[PDB]
């Protein structure tokens, strides 16, 4: 709450269990690299409920 | 034939199997199993 950011983004999915833990930069996996590739110098956060 | 095993054996006695002469392909790996967990150390899996 201490930061000042230019744009944000919130992409949103809905996905497996193993598939939260296979989301991050530099991963890999059926969904990590055919489906949703984070940039590897990723600045934020993601979030699973 | 190291993933289609039934009796992978105790770690009391790890079987250890040698590949050589051979192409790999780590898809065939990939796809025989639900990862849990994929820690390499000396090369990343990706560029395999
Ligand atoms: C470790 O597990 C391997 C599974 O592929 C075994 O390889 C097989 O071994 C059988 C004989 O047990 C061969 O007939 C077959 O062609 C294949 O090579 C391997 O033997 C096993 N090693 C130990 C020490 O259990
Ligand atoms: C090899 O794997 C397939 C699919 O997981 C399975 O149906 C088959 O029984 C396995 N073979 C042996 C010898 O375990």
């Amino acid at each position: 709450n201490d930061l000042c950011f230019t744009n944000v983004y919130a992409d949103s999915f809905v996905i497996k269990g193993n598939e939260v833990s296979q989301i991050a930069p530099g991963q890999t996996g059926n969904i990590a690299d055919y489906n949703y590739k984070l940039p590897d110098d990723f600045t934020g956060c993601v979030i699973a409920w | 034939e190291v993933f289609n095993a039934t009796r992978f054996a105790s770690v009391y006695a790890w079987n250890r199997t040698r590949i050589s002469n051979c192409v790999a392909d780590y898809s065939v790996l990939y796809n025989f199993a639900p990862f849990f967990a994929f820690k390499c150390y000396g090369v990343s899996p990706t560029k395999l």
